[PDB]
């Protein structure tokens, strides 16, 4: 140690040549008893190091090899001292960097040198990426960008746009984010990208400069529209005299579409409906517009004749915001009409159709008949070409749009009829090509939906035989024919539709129907409504049951303006068909079963069969054909047991040894098609029951087996900026199916304490628990946090509460877990997302001992630690956001706030009083939020109302909050911001609570005149 | 620093 020491005070001193043999020695002396004693050094050493370099550097190709060879001493350090793991300060490495790079006497390559070593030695290390303050940021950010703007262009110059782009991302993801008034920055660039024509780094500038956008479009919004209507003429300049390369082209691209997105939220056509409309913009759609069909006319836009989905969705968002230089679909028709090659053709074919399904509207009546008749012209020719799929969806999606309207003539009416019955003819025709049969059922499928034809004896005869094997579209396409038709007798028909889907090939080659999936319970309905005396009825009643990116900011817009609100808003069966469809699954399970072996036969197919088993057993059981108790003693049940302990043995197999590679991607199959299987939901469904069924088919053995799986699992030893630690790039194969093994242990102890089962779910959850001991868990382990995380998703109930004591069990390694990440703020975000569902189980008060209390105190510090480091101005508006969601959730379950209290600094606080504190916050979306979720305070949201004086106090608090939010007070979005948070805090107060009508009414007859509220907002909102 | 977020009983 004390070597150390000597050898970096003889380096203090300045030789003339002893100091090369003492930088030889530095690099030769690091060894394993030096890196062990500087563990805590590394500051001092690198202090030392840095006055060398200034004292170096005190003293031209010679000097740029010895800049290059001291720039390769200096990573060598660097990469040498954080080998193991980051250590060293970093603050003072930046500041180092900052000063090597401001400065111009140092020479070109140097200063590439440090950028690099910034760039792939700091922003790649998650710790220096999270613990970076924000002026550190800022600060970066200026200092890389004033010397990207200097005109000595070299090669350098790109990477100082990566570095730009990776700070913008930081500064976007870390901490409050950059200043409106760094916008200008990126403007001054994009000038000088008008008259250089190398744009060396525009792809990476430009996607910075998306991400500024898009952090700073939920407030500013007005300023982001002006800086559009500033930039987009010369980006379109850009486009048209560069060369128009990929990447830049796509990400110009996305950024059209999120100008577009943040002008018209969601498609408003009209001012007052939400959009922002300028004449700058409008002549800049219209420019846009052009350079988008011209642009459809090249090779480079797509053997493949197919145009890139974005620019697609880019020109339908064009097309609807233009659509009433006519420019209507009278363009869209002639380009069809006119257009021969089928290069020219299907652009316009994929235009059209994309504009058909997402704005319905925007096609007219009168258009519905001519646009049918240009179509039915295209699809005829009697080879399929490239063209045809694409025609067969445009066909599609024209009679889904037709089926959605109300107000057609009888002339217009008869007229579709009969053009929908000529191409039904024309389309039914090559049904037998397998090439596209993909498309042409679902277009059946469109017509047999709308009843835009009439079904004729000849389209049963395709499902029967073998004219088509079963498979998704098909099995829809007849699904749908059963809702709105009768089958025809031709008993003969019905057992031929059932022999075609359950047909095996008698003596190997496995069924399609166990190969190919398909969508939960649907095979089963068929199968069972097959059966059943009115098939069209039982096909109705199953098909009756009740239901169990950039879009949020554009409900925020709309919600905003007020434009959207979520708020003040007897059967029976044919024996014989029964008897022939028992008979028939019996054979195919047997043939399954007996053909089985232990290598040769897939593990997914039996579940597959086993599940198809039991929603047949369930399906029947949720009408009365069947009984629960005898519905068990069935031979459908036993051979589906057998199945299932069949499928056990490679489970049992994996068990037996676990270094085997090449079984993870079949059990990994096997645990998501049983997962898929059981449902949590309890709504009286057949779902529920079919459920119910797979749960008592599984034994003790399998799930100790799995069990004990994940145990040995568990206890087992490009991208922009630093990899978050959730991100699903650390995970293996092995932690995948590890991951899946636990969400289906998790659903299976969760289901199962409603019913019977064979195993016991206490000893699994005890073992699931065993799993968090504080003697084997790591937080800084990722596929511990994953486990964490899931168990603490899934684990808690509402139905079926958890003993308190586990509830203390998941809840003891939480405060750990929260203290490795309290610097996160992505993580802190999923924790507190992920803990909220605890609150549930936390809320029973019936069994009152200690340990509800002492569960109950461990939650609520956690919750009141995190409120205190958010009151200090610690965290993103992400972290506020979930932070607001859980309080949320708290009010629920705690309306008189009996036990929900938050304890910090020695004082208490109620959490209602704490949760109206958020109408004042700093970021738009948290105060909406918070508006929209303050009719906690009012309800009991368990609806009987609250006493009359809590309900005044809160109002009256919540009203004093929104005012003062004002109080404090180019800016337009601001004001335009609080008193839109008024006002939806006083319309949901209006709509919430029927007690405090009048005075919500007389708080905004007030607010009218005093806070200037817009009076056309507030008529709006009464109105309504 | 830290140890607002472990839980104290007493």
């Amino acid at each position: 140690l004390n070597d150390l020491l000597i050898c970096c005070r003889q380096l203090e001193h300045d030789r003339a040549t002893e100091r090369k043999k003492e930088v030889e020695k530095f690099k030769r002396l690091i060894r394993d008893p030096e890196t062990i004693k500087h563990l805590d050094n590394w500051d001092a050493v690198f202090r030392f190091l840095q006055k060398y370099i200034q004292k170096e550097t005190e003293c031209q190709a010679s000097r740029q090899k010895k800049m290059q060879e001291i720039s390769s001493l200096v990573k060598y350090f660097i990469k040498c001292a954080n080998r193991r793991a980051p250590r060293l300060k970093c603050q003072e490495l930046l500041n180092y960097i900052m000063d090597t790079v401001k400065d111009s006497s140092n020479g070109a390559i140097y200063g590439a040198d440090c950028s690099n070593i910034l760039l792939k030695d700091i922003l790649s290390v998650r710790k220096y990426w999270c613990e970076i303050s924000q002026q550190q940021w800022l600060e970066l950010f200026s200092v890389y960008f004033r010397l990207y703007l200097k005109p000595s262009q070299d090669v350098h110059r790109v990477l100082v746009a990566r570095i730009i782009h990776a700070v913008t991302k930081g500064c976007c993801s870390q901490t409050d984010g950059l200043n409106s008034k760094f916008l200008d920055f990126f403007s001054k660039a994009i000038q000088c990208a008008r008259q250089e024509k190398s744009s060396s780094g525009l792809n990476h500038i430009l996607a910075a400069l998306t991400i500024f956008l898009k952090t700073l479009a939920v407030n500013f919004r007005i300023r982001v529209c002006e800086l559009g209507d500033e930039i987009l003429p010369t980006l379109l300049y850009i486009w048209t005299q560069h060369r128009l390369n990929d990447s830049l082209k796509e990400v110009i691209i996305e950024l059209f579409q999120l100008q577009i997105y943040i002008h018209h939220p969601k498609g408003a056509k009209t001012q007052e409906k939400g959009a922002y409309e300028s004449t700058k913009w409008r002549s800049i759609l219209y420019n846009l517009y052009d350079l988008l069909v011209n642009e459809i006319s090249h090779i480079g836009s797509r053997r493949n004749i197919a145009v890139k989905e974005n620019l697609i969705e880019l020109m339908a968002d064009i097309c609807h915001q233009v659509f009433n230089i006519e420019l209507g679909w009278e363009v869209i028709k002639d380009h069809l009409q006119k257009s021969q090659n089928d290069f020219d053709l299907v652009p316009w074919l994929q235009i059209a159709t994309q504009l058909i399904s997402k704005y319905p509207a925007s096609l007219p009546n009168c258009e519905l008949s001519p646009l049918l008749m240009i179509l039915s012209q295209l699809l005829p020719q009697q080879r399929h070409g490239e063209r045809t799929p694409y025609v067969l969806r445009c066909l599609t999606e024209v009679a889904l749009c037709q089926d959605k309207r109300s107000n057609l003539e009888s002339s217009q009416k008869s007229d579709l009829l009969k053009l929908w019955n000529k191409i039904w003819c024309i389309t039914f025709r090559g049904i037998s090509s397998e090439q596209i049969q993909a498309e042409n059922f679902g277009l059946l499928g469109a017509i047999i939906q709308g009843s835009l034809v009439e079904v004729d004896r000849e389209f049963w005869k395709l499902f029967t035989g073998s004219a088509c094997r079963p498979s998704c579209p098909a099995v829809c396409c007849l699904t749908l024919a059963l809702t709105t038709s009768i089958v025809p007798g031709t008993f003969s028909l019905k057992e031929s539709i059932m022999k075609w889907l359950l047909f095996y090939q008698l003596e190997t080659e496995v069924p399609p129907i166990l190969h190919s999936n398909f969508p939960h319970l649907v095979l089963e309905k068929i199968l069972v409504s097959l059966t059943m005396k009115n098939c069209k009825a039982a096909m109705n009643f199953f098909q009756s049951v009740p239901e169990c990116s950039f879009s949020e900011v554009e409900e925020l817009f709309l919600q905003t303006t007020f434009d959207k609100m979520d708020f003040l808003t007897g059967f029976s069966v044919h024996q014989n068909l029964k008897e022939s469809l028992d008979r028939c699954l019996l054979g195919l399970s047997e043939q399954l079963l007996n053909n089985y072996s232990s290598e040769i036969t897939n593990s997914e197919t039996l579940v597959r069969c086993s599940r198809l088993l039991v929603g047949v057993l369930g399906c029947y059981c949720y009408m009365g054909v069947i009984a629960e108790e005898e519905a068990y003693k069935s031979e459908l049940f036993q051979k589906a047991k057998s199945l299932m302990q069949c499928a056990g043995e490679s489970i049992t197999l994996f068990k037996n040894k676990t270094n085997e590679e090449f079984r993870i991607g079949s059990l990994r199959n096997m645990m998501q098609l049983c997962t898929r299987c059981l449902s949590n939901c309890t709504k009286k469904s057949p779902n529920k029951i079919a459920s119910g069924f797979f749960l008592r088919l599984l034994t003790s053995k399998l799930m100790n087996d799995i069990a004990d799986i994940c145990k040995s699992l568990a206890s087992f030893i490009s991208t922009i900026g630093a990899i978050n630690p959730l991100a699903e790039e650390y995970l293996s194969k092995q932690d995948l199916l590890f991951l899946d093994m636990l969400k289906f242990l998790c659903l299976c102890v969760t289901t199962a304490q409603t019913n019977t089962v064979s195993f016991r779910a206490a000893d699994i959850r005890r073992k699931l628990l065993m799993l968090i001991d504080s003697s084997t868990l790591e937080p800084t382990k990722s596929l511990h946090l994953h486990m964490y995380l899931m168990l603490l998703k899934e684990l808690p109930g509402e139905e079926y509460p958890l003993p308190m004591e586990d509830v203390l069990e998941l809840l003891k390694p939480l405060s750990n877990v929260c203290s490795l990440y309290r610097r996160d703020q992505d993580v802190c975000k999923t924790i507190l997302n992920h803990v909220l569902h605890v609150v549930k189980n936390l809320g029973q008060s019936n069994m009152d001992s200690e340990n509800t209390r002492d569960a109950q105190g461990q939650f609520l510090t956690v919750i009141g630690a995190f409120w205190h480091l958010t009151k200090e101005r610690k965290y993103i508006f992400s972290v506020r956001m979930a932070l607001v969601n859980c309080l949320k959730t708290l009010l629920e379950a705690d309306p008189y706030s009996k036990w929900a209290i938050l304890n910090v600094m020695g004082k208490d606080f109620p959490v209602n009083e704490v949760f109206t504190q958020f109408l004042a916050d700093n970021h738009h979306q948290v105060r909406m939020l918070a508006a929209e979720s303050i009719n906690r305070l009012f309800q009991d949201t368990k609806l009987k109302a609250l006493p009359l004086k809590l309900q005044q106090t809160a109002f009256e608090n919540a009203y004093l909050k929104a005012q003062e939010g004002m109080r404090e007070m180019e800016t337009l979005d601001e004001i335009y911001n609080r008193k839109s948070v008024l006002l939806t805090l006083i319309a949901v107060v209006l709509s919430c609570s029927p007690i405090c009508e009048k005075q919500a009414l007389f708080a905004l007859c007030k607010s009218v005149k005093e806070n200037g509220l817009e009076p056309h907002l507030v008529k709006k909102v009464l109105e309504k | 620093a830290d140890d607002l977020f472990r839980y104290n009983p007493y």
